[PDB]
């Protein structure tokens, strides 16, 4: 499945690049016309990044799951990005991993999006 | 002579640091830690020395970033917006330090406490692991520095904030996982989610550095960072037997070094060099429970 | 190596200025400046002009102080607790700093502002005025430093602190105090509060080295703090015919000049040098209303 | 008349120094039998030293009027521990100075004493 991905430091983008599935970082004026699967990074106080929030805007009507990279340090705020994005339009989570992510965190998302796809 | 202008960016990640620093701006006063003798109190001595020896150790990471690490890094840069995120990264720095002193006046008497500092002080292995990381940033204590060199700072500086405190972080996490002393543990809680931003930014301004090396000086910082990375894993698994053995938590312990390593390593867009194991499931809960 | 304990006073003041740090602690959001538009297009081309160029020597002061003073002075201390405060000292000199930004980008479009500052990095004055000061920072800027080095570089803090900023806190103040942009009047009264007490505390641990003086040096810093002192005031003075010349406030910011320097030195412990006059009241309003 | 003060930084002291009249620093064990003038310096927000609340439990019934060193810079905050002392004791705000004071205040104070002593 296609994913669309937004990396501020580079982690999302490295764990994307573990997948070799079709990947796009997103921008404000992408439009996205076929399902998709989003990985978002957190930002403070287990919040979605600007810029998902500006293309889910026109984005979500595809949008079929969503993972957070996030760093456990957080606590209870650990990928809270996925527990908002799920929430507002009604997806899955499909998964949270901290930073670029691990080999199980890899095979984890893999997993979870077949599943999804059905 | 240049001041710092706010309504021209000079990078693309400073003001967000900037804010989230002030957001999360809290101090001791805000979190009473009596409520926790409680639970101190049914520890046994071998715990209570523990904790009060890691929370020693964790004063000093903490007096040192503040005090040496973020002013030697912040004087020598150029990006003034930077400059100013680093400035109140090292008052939070002295904002944890004191944060510690609140939590020892509920679990020990003064002449306790005082012993523990003396303990710090004198403590050969501490001085040792403080005393490399440090040496990097009384190393910038000229005029001029080099790319090199300040990149290398920078390094020692997310090892510092990403990694070395969390040998001690551990025993304080473990134990608010269970239920004990977990007023202090809301304090450290704080604590790491500070110094967490704190070494994402700082391995940021890393790899700005290193984008500007020549291949060779690029080279010749991966061999010394790799060098640096695994020196201080030596010398942490020395102190964690000391501090650990006693209470039986000296695996557990190392684990979570490694853990927070790679974490660390990321930080500055490296490789993770230990092998991936997820997280103390205890640790976590001490993480989440507030 | 030392970390830092509050459960054994070093000094008999570090606590009360850490506590009244953070007491003060604001920033730039809590004070909405918009309101402040009604006002400034009453004022006249050369009042704009003055307003702006003085916030840029105000930024210009503070940058310096957070990225230069308050890390060089405090690296070299001993005293832990003091270092403390030093360092979020330092933070709030940026947080003035920004303060100024948000001010700007109310009263004036991006390009105004880029202008301002590209002024405030080519004007000579204000290069030599700064390039005064921080080069008794960067005598710091070295492993080992002189108890004489070190007291210079806290007198010329003191100097910036509660006597530099006073030529460029004039005229907000003035203007505040008859009404016109009291929202960022406001702000600079915030300002003014942290760095009254950045200057006392930095006047008291001079004072300290002072004691630990010999007399031969003693009388060696007691001169070069006079020569400093008349100094920056013979470059204040030309700085104020600069700016203000324009719309007649030539000796009123001179005597407001010399009104703060006597303040500064009283923060360090000396008498007055410049004749008593009483504050200008309508400098004191600006202070007042809020 | 008798002077008690406390200064913290030397400003109230030297204040003191320029009226040669009798006066003595304030301690915690300190009783005063007789009439006598209170010179305070003022700590953050416009407050009164503890040192000072502490000697003014135990020595109000004597004080006959009250004048506080601070800092302009403070604004309506300058010398507002002698409004404080001055509301909960009944006595009046000798003067308000700056730091170290000027002639012009060591002037004023003299004379607010004398008329005081009415
Ligand atoms: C300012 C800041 C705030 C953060 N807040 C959170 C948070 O609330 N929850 C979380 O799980 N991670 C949080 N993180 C961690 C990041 O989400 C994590 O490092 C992630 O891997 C970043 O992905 P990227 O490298 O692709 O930007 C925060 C990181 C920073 C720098
Ligand atoms: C932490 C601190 C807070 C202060 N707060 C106030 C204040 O609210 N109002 C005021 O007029 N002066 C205030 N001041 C100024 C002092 O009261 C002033 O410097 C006074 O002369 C000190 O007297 P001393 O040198 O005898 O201690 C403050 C000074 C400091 C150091
Ligand atoms: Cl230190
Ligand atoms: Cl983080
Ligand atoms: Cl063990
Ligand atoms: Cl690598
Ligand atoms: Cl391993
Ligand atoms: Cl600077
Ligand atoms: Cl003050
Ligand atoms: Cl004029
Ligand atoms: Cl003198
Ligand atoms: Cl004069
Ligand atoms: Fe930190
Ligand atoms: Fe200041």
């Amino acid at each position: 499945m296609l994913v669309a991905y937004d990396s501020m430091t580079g982690n999302v983008k490295r764990f994307i690049h573990k997948l070799n599935m079709p990947a796009v970082q997103i921008d404000e004026d992408l439009v996205i016309d076929e399902d998709f699967i989003l990985i978002t990074y957190t930002t403070g106080f287990g919040n979605v990044p600007e810029r998902v929030l500006d293309f889910l805007e026109r984005n979500n009507e595809k949008l079929k799951g969503v993972s957070a990279s996030g760093n456990r340090n957080w606590g209870d705020m650990f990928g809270a990005s996925a527990d908002k994005i799920s929430t507002k339009y009604e997806v899955p989570i499909v998964s949270k991993f901290e930073l670029s992510g691990t080999n199980n965190d890899v095979e984890y998302f893999k997993e979870r999006v077949r599943e999804i796809a059905t | 002579m240049r001041a710092v202008n706010w309504n021209k960016k000079e990078d693309d990640f400073s003001l967000m640091f900037w804010k989230q620093n002030i957001a999360q701006f809290w101090t001791e006063e805000e979190i009473a830690v009596s409520s926790d003798k409680n639970t101190w109190v049914q520890l046994s001595k071998e715990e209570q020395i523990a904790y009060k020896r890691v929370l020693g150790g964790l004063t000093l990471l903490d007096t040192k970033q503040g005090g040496e690490g973020m002013p030697l890094v912040l004087v020598h840069l150029e990006n003034l917006q930077a400059k100013s995120v680093l400035a109140f990264m090292g008052a939070m720095e002295e904002v944890h330090a004191k944060s510690y002193s609140h939590i020892f006046t509920t679990l020990a008497t003064e002449e306790e406490i005082d012993d523990i500092f003396d303990w710090v002080d004198n403590h050969p292995l501490l001085e040792k692991k403080a005393g490399i990381i440090t040496s990097y940033y009384r190393r910038l204590l000229k005029p001029e520095v080099t790319k090199k060199e300040l990149y290398m700072a920078m390094v020692a500086s997310v090892f510092l904030e990403s990694y070395l405190f969390y040998s001690g972080f551990f025993y304080p996490l473990y134990l608010a996982g269970q239920g004990k002393l977990t007023a202090s543990g809301e304090i450290i809680n704080l604590i790491i989610r500070d110094e967490s931003i704190h070494g994402v930014f700082v391995g940021i301004l890393a790899q700005q550095i290193f984008a500007e090396l020549s291949a060779e000086e690029q080279q010749e910082v991966q061999k010394e960072t790799q060098e640096l990375l695994m020196e201080l894993y030596e010398i942490e698994m020395a102190y964690t037997e000391e501090i650990y053995t006693s209470i039986g938590l000296v695996e557990d312990v190392n684990r979570f070094v490694r853990y927070n390593a790679n974490k660390g390593l990321m930080n500055l867009g490296l490789e993770p060099k230990f092998e991936e194991e997820e997280i103390n499931p205890i640790v976590l809960n001490g993480l989440r429970t507030d």
